[PDB]
C-alpha cells in the first residue's frame, strides 16, 4: 500500500505563517489535495492538484509538492484557522489515501491552570455512585498531567478526561478529569486529592478535600 | 451548484448492518467515494463506484443514476465502526455531504441525572458547574441562566464510560461575592429521552 505522514500539530503566532508537511514516497509525482476540518463540520477542500484553491478560499492558503514532501502554507494565521488539516492523494494501487492530519494551534504565552476539586454531590451519593471532578481552567499550552490520590493511593485507569478547543478570545484550554468510585468505596477513604503538573507551575499544584468536611 | 444530502443518524446493535444514502442535486458524470471518521480520529477512505481491503466484504457500495443516489451498507457492526460517514464527489474530493452519525451500541435510550458541582466554601473567582451523567445517545445541550450567562462557561465534550453511557460536565467561573446573591441555573436538554432540567447550583452549608 501507500502511506502519508504529517506532524500531529503546528504552533504559529497570530499574523505569522504556518507550514504543514505531508511525507510520502515520490509524492512529488502525485496531485496532493488538502482538506480543512473545523470542529463538528465536514472537511473543506482548500488546495487541490498541489497548489490550486477553489473559489472563496482565502489568498492566505497556498500549496507546494516535490520529492517526498508536499507543503500547505497558511499565511497570516488568525484564530479562525484553528483546525485539523489533512493531505490526501490518489494512488494507482491504493486508491485514495489520507495523511494522519495536523492540528493548527495558535501560540500565546504560558498560562498556569487554575485548579478546582468538586466532591460527589449529596444527590449523587443517594443514587449509589460517586463522581469526584478536577477542573483545570484557562491554561496554555495544552499538555497537562492529572494524578488522582485517595488516602495517598495513586489511582490508575478509573478516571476519564476531556479538553475544550482553544478559546477564540484568550487561546487557552480547560480540562475536566472525573474519578469514578462506587459509593461504598468513596465512604472507605478520607483524603481526595487531584495533582496537576504543567509547564506553567514551577512545582505541581494539589487540590484536596476530606470527605464530609466543608470543602 | 451540486449538493449531497445524507440519510439521518442511526443507533445500531452490534451484529446488525447500516444502509447510508447520499442524494445529489447531472451525477451520471462524477464518482462518489465514502469516507469515515471515528470520534477524535483521522479521515479514512472506504470505497467508491472499488473497496479498501480493510473493508472488502463488510462494505457494499451502489449507485442509482435514476434518482442520482449513492448507497453504503456496512455489515456485522462493532463499537469500532462508531463514526460519522461522509459521501464526497471525486475530481481530489470537492463536494462533501454533512455526514451520517452511526453509533454502534447495545445501550437503550436514557435521560441523564444532573448533579450540582457546588462552589467551594473556601475576593477573586469561584468555579461551579453541573455533572450531566449516564445518558444515551448523544447529544445533550447545556446553557447557563437561559443563555444570559456565557462569559467563562466551558461545556466539555462528552465521554463514553465503560457502561456504554455518556456523561459531561459544564462549568462557569464567577465572582466570589456573587455567591448566594446570584442564582446560577444550568439548563439541560436531552431530546432523545425528552429530558429537560433547570438545576439550581448553590453553596453547600
Ligand atoms: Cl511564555
Ligand atoms: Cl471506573
Amino acid at each position: 500500500s501507500y502511506e502519508l505522514t504529517q506532524p500531529p500539530s503546528v504552533s504559529v503566532a497570530p499574523g505569522k505563517t504556518a507550514r504543514i508537511t505531508c511525507g510520502g514516497n515520490n509524492i512529488g509525482s502525485k496531485s496532493v489535495h488538502w482538506y480543512q476540518q473545523k470542529p463538528g463540520q465536514a472537511p473543506v477542500l482548500v488546495v487541490y492538484d498541489d497548489s490550486d484553491r477553489p473559489s472563496g478560499i482565502p489568498e492566505r492558503f497556498s500549496g507546494s509538492n516535490s520529492g517526498n514532501t508536499a507543503t500547505l502554507t497558511i499565511s497570516r494565521v488568525e484564530a479562525g484557522d484553528e483546525a485539523d488539516y489533512y493531505c490526501q492523494v490518489w494512488d494507482t494501487y491504493s486508491d485514495y489515501v489520507f495523511g494522519t492530519g495536523t492540528k493548527v494551534t495558535v501560540l500565546r504565552t504560558v498560562a498556569a491552570p487554575s485548579v478546582f476539586i468538586f466532591p460527589p454531590s449529596d444527590e449523587q451519593l443517594k443514587s449509589g455512585t460517586a463522581s469526584v471532578v478536577c477542573l483545570l481552567n484557562n491554561f496554555y499550552p495544552r499538555e497537562a498531567k492529572v494524578q488522582w490520590k485517595v488516602d495517598n493511593a495513586l489511582q490508575s485507569g478509573n478516571s476519564q478526561e476531556s479538553v475544550t478547543e482553544q478559546d477564540s478570545k484568550d487561546s487557552t484550554y480547560s480540562l475536566s478529569s472525573t474519578l469514578t468510585l462506587s459509593k461504598a468505596d468513596y465512604e472507605k477513604h478520607k483524603v481526595y486529592a487531584c495533582e496537576v503538573t504543567h509547564q506553567g507551575l514551577s512545582s505541581p499544584v494539589t487540590k484536596s478535600f476530606n470527605r464530609g468536611e466543608c470543602s | 451548484q451540486v449538493q449531497l444530502q445524507q440519510s439521518g443518524a442511526e443507533v445500531k446493535k452490534p451484529g446488525s448492518s447500516v444502509k447510508v444514502s447520499c442524494k445529489a442535486s447531472t451525477f451520471s458524470t462524477y464518482s462518489i467515494s465514502w469516507v469515515r471518521q471515528a470520534p477524535g480520529q483521522g479521515l479514512e477512505w472506504m470505497g467508491g463506484i472499488n473497496y479498501a481491503q480493510k473493508f472488502q466484504g463488510r462494505v457494499t457500495i451502489t449507485t442509482d443514476e435514476s434518482t442520482s443516489t449513492a448507497y453504503m451498507e456496512l455489515s456485522s457492526l462493532r463499537s469500532e465502526d462508531t463514526a460519522v460517514y461522509y459521501c464526497a464527489r471525486d475530481t481530489g474530493m470537492d463536494v462533501w455531504g454533512q455526514g451520517t452519525t452511526v453509533t454502534v451500541s447495545s445501550a437503550s435510550t436514557k435521560g441523564p441525572s444532573v448533579f450540582p458541582l457546588a462552589p467551594s466554601s473556601k475576593g477573586g473567582t469561584a468555579a461551579l458547574g453541573c455533572l450531566v451523567k449516564d445518558y444515551f445517545p448523544e447529544p445533550v445541550t447545556v446553557s447557563w441562566n437561559s443563555g444570559a450567562l456565557t462569559s467563562g462557561v466551558h461545556t466539555f465534550p462528552a465521554v463514553l464510560q465503560s457502561s456504554g453511557l455518556y456523561s459531561l460536565s459544564s462549568v462557569v467561573t464567577v465572582p466570589s461575592s456573587s455567591l448566594g446573591t446570584q442564582t446560577y441555573i444550568c439548563n439541560v436538554n436531552h431530546k432523545p429521552s425528552n429530558t429537560k432540567v433547570d438545576k439550581k447550583v448553590e453553596p453547600k452549608s
